[PDB]
């Protein structure tokens, strides 16, 4: 598929730019640069994640099934990939040691966000399970209205893939609003190094 | 016999004839005027042996010129339509009103000239196409009608009966009997009927005891001088005082058989009675109405022709001119012109 | 109407049909055997709507394959000749001697297989051609003859009556009633009629309260095993002793509907009486004669089969073999081979 | 990946040969060919499935993750995959109506095979779930820490390939025992039904991918 080839080259360049932005934010954190330039770099990282979601939405239109399999990510990320990406609550647990010290308000906001994210995760996962079971059953019946059901199911799957990404982007922005510039920068650095370490581990599992 | 199945067959083939292009027509009969009738080769090859032999010879995109295979009697279009409709559906189809009807609203169109002409044409078509049932049907119609037809049309009927060979023996015999019974002049017969026919008619008139007067020598000279355009020879013959135009019916001859200008000159000489009556019993106005020439009628009325005179059967020139013109012409327009001239003159 | 001209038209069209090449034939109808009939496009485009549509679609030397337009029933040649003769002359041409007559010389050939088959073929042709009068006439014929024809042939008549849809409603209804009032086996209904007809007949049979017993599951298992040509499975089932070939009538099934080799291998086991009857009263040899398969009859005669036994209607194997074959074959030669085999076995 | 490209070409050729063998067995059944040739065709369908399993084992050594991902199969087939292939109990249910009629003994044998296949599937599923949870936990360690990681990676890869090998073994065992319970004709009908099932699934994938 030409669309998937275009996605894979765009994704290679996205990974390269992610690595560049992580190196830049590392340098900014280590040089103790002022809030304004650091906030600009934070916002650049946020824009880059937004661009990730845009390319993911474009790729989902070409072949939603190939995106649900996760063959486009690294070998180690597949163990954590949930419907075409990572689980936000787990990344929150990942970043928790680096954001301290938190005020009472930040702690309340983070715990509320985690509870709401968990509830949304459970409800969306249940909806996907029901959708998946209904396609299994309907294909089984048909092989052993059909076009309309096929189209409906495809649209539903697309909506779920764009909804989970909507939730991920909303929670990411919520962290970008809860945290100070320095905290947000440290969290983005941690995220980038985490992803790089997973890719390195995948390379070790493939060597 | 099963009548319903035959009726459905006839209806199907009549519907075929009524829309020939819709049922794969493969032949076209073109007439003398230029009109075309689309017909199928199988139907006419079956019903007509003449059409079978003609299509078998033409096939040695199929067109048959009716003016060539007939070539003995000019046939109209409605008569061809009637003959083909009878060939296809085995039933006679009446022509559109106006073809077999005259311009006289009092005429029943049983013996008038248009009806007789249509019957003659259809009978000749049936003879040429070798259809014995239609030949007998219209031969019986003509036999039932000749007794009420004017003798000048009986001449044409007898002509057709002679042309149609031995297939119209009854019609030919009846026409010969009617002609020899009446007092028709020899002039017209010789100038219309063929030589052998007039000779046979004269022989039968002589042998049957009926009187056959000798053709007057000077009258024959006058008639021959009239047929050859030579006005000086006519003046020379008249200067001998041995001839008279009224005694020879020279006006009748010039109006019936001669050119328009010859009759105009003979009238301008003012040497003959315009209201003179021929041995047959007709005036010059009646002969002019039969001839259908407007110049002769205008010159006759301008010279003092009385229009109130009637023939032996009681017809005046107006009724003759009506019964001589086709009805479609008052709905070649030379007939309509004469009709309108006579109607305009009658209004004054 | 004038009947004489109609009869001349009919005679001319009969002469056209008798020699279509002499009357510009422009289309051809090719049968399933290889034979061909010449016909005209106009006549059949007028008499039948089906041919009008087919020729108008083909036009968008013309050949029409009967196996493509009428594909669900193999019609003979004499049926096509009769239908086309009615198309051309509206006259029902009788069939040639031998076609409507069987091999038996003790029959009047009034309700035998060859005759009913010819009638069915002509009725199907009239239905395809949408000629309603021919349809009605032969539907009448079939209702007159059906009350004497053996049930087995009434099944085929019902099959074609349903093929003719709502046009042959009367024949269909009659056939249905006849079949319902008869003790036809369930397997025969399943193997002779579509699912719709079987379900309809069962519903009507069950609504009147007639004896309609269900089929034993193990008997259905042996029958399905025989239908798949799996003799070893039937062997294992008989090893289980759940079924018996006598209570299942496996010989009758194998001879009637299954393959020849399966019935041969089933006979080669020798585990069932060959002269055993069925609820309908037929032995294995009688069904073998009804099927006209020589190898089955031969293998039955080589193993032991009484040929002097009759059915409930009084027909012997020789009578069935004679009445199942047409008289053309004794004056596919499979029926002739069976009849000669059985006549040899007679004097033996 | 040269190995994965080789696997995909072998699978393409396998599909072509499957279509060819299904057409041949359909034609043979319709022609009422004798038991010997039909049994040869059955044993060649079985050999072809065995060849599929060998090639799947070869793919499992090169990239076990690729086999579990199912992206080498068509979209609708992925809805039914289990440890790198189809679930034998479901294919048995799919083909059972077509190997009909079954004898009482054959019926008992097939239901016993179905029960044993179901129990093996459940045990393999539980083992795979436990392995995957252990993989989550063990992976969560190397990333936090800056001898043991490589050995654990290799042992876990061996465990995943072993699970794929056991699932392929279960499919092959179920196939061969169905081929031994049934007669040649009955087995041929079942293989024809299975082949048409797979072809219909692939056709539906092509129709949904238009
Ligand atoms: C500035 C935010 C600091 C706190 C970050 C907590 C974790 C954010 C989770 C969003 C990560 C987005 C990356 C998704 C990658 C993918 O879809 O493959
Ligand atoms: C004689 C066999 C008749 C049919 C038996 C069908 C039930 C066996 C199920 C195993 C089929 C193996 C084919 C799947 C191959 C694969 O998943 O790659
Ligand atoms: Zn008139
Ligand atoms: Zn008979």
């Amino acid at each position: 598929n030409s669309g998937i080839a275009a996605f894979e080259m765009e994704y290679t360049h996205w990974l390269e730019e992610q690595n560049r932005r992580v190196s830049e934010i590392r340098t900014a954190l280590q040089a103790h640069i002022g809030d304004i330039e650091l906030k600009m770099l934070v916002d650049s990282c946020l824009n880059h994640y937004a661009n990730l979601f845009r390319m993911k939405a474009d790729a989902a239109k070409a072949d939603v099934f190939f995106l649900m399999s996760g063959m486009w990510r690294t070998s180690t990320e597949r163990f954590f990939q949930w419907i075409g990406g990572f689980r936000p609550s787990e990344l929150l647990n990942v970043v928790m040691p680096y954001v301290e010290p938190l005020t009472d308000q930040q702690l309340l906001e983070v715990r509320n966000l985690q509870q709401s994210s968990q509830q949304a995760e459970e409800a969306l996962s249940q909806g996907l399970d029901k959708l998946q079971q209904g396609l299994v059953e309907s294909i089984a019946i048909q092989i052993k209205a059909p076009m309309a059901s096929a189209m409906e199911n495809l649209q539903a799957l697309e909506s779920f893939v764009n909804q989970a990404d909507h939730l991920r982007q909303q929670t990411l922005q919520q962290m970008s609003k809860i945290l100070t510039t320095r905290q947000a920068a440290r969290g983005l650095l941690a995220l980038g190094e985490y992803f790089h370490r997973l890719r390195a581990l995948s390379s070790l599992w493939a060597a | 016999p099963d009548v319903s199945a035959l009726q459905l067959l006839s209806n199907s083939f009549e519907s075929v004839f009524d829309s020939p292009d819709d049922f794969y027509s493969d032949a076209k009969l073109v007439l003398s005027d230029g009109r075309e009738v689309s017909f199928h080769r199988c139907v006419l090859s079956a019903r007509s042996s003449f059409f079978k032999s003609a299509l078998a010879a033409a096939k040695k995109a199929v067109k048959l010129e009716l003016k060539e295979i007939a070539k003995d009697y000019e046939v109209g279009f409605d008569s061809v339509v009637t003959v083909l409709a009878y060939v296809y559906s085995s039933r006679v189809r009446p022509p559109p009103k106006g073809v077999s009807e005259c311009a006289d609203e009092n005429c029943c169109h049983v013996a008038c000239r248009p009806a007789v002409d249509f019957m003659l044409e259809v009978l000749y078509l049936a003879f040429i196409f070798k259809i014995p049932e239609l030949i007998t049907l219209y031969q019986r119609h003509l036999l039932d009608v000749v007794d009420k037809v004017v003798i000048e049309d009986t001449l044409v009927i007898l002509k057709l009966a002679n042309i149609c060979g031995k297939a119209c023996m009854k019609l030919l015999d009846r026409c010969k009997e009617i002609i020899v019974k009446s007092n028709v002049d020899m002039v017209s017969l010789e100038k219309s009927l063929p030589e052998e026919l007039v000779k046979e008619i004269i022989d039968r008139r002589k042998e049957l005891g009926l009187e056959v007067p000798k053709v007057k020598k000077h009258v024959s000279n006058v008639h021959k001088a009239l047929d050859s355009d030579d006005i000086e020879l006519v003046k020379l013959l008249l200067k001998e005082d041995h001839t008279n135009l009224d005694d020879a019916c020279a006006l009748h001859f010039a109006v019936a058989y001669c050119n328009v200008k010859t009759a105009t000159d003979l009238l301008k000489l003012d040497l003959a009675d315009v209201n003179h009556r021929n041995p047959r019993g007709y005036t010059v106005l009646h002969v002019a109405a039969m001839r259908k020439e407007p110049q002769l009628i205008l010159s006759l009325l301008e010279k003092g022709a009385s229009a109130s005179e009637a023939t032996l059967e009681g017809r005046t020139a107006l009724m003759i001119a009506k019964q001589a013109t086709m009805a479609v012409e008052c709905n070649s327009l030379k007939g309509r012109l004469c009709v309108e001239i006579l109607e305009q003159e009658d209004k004054r």
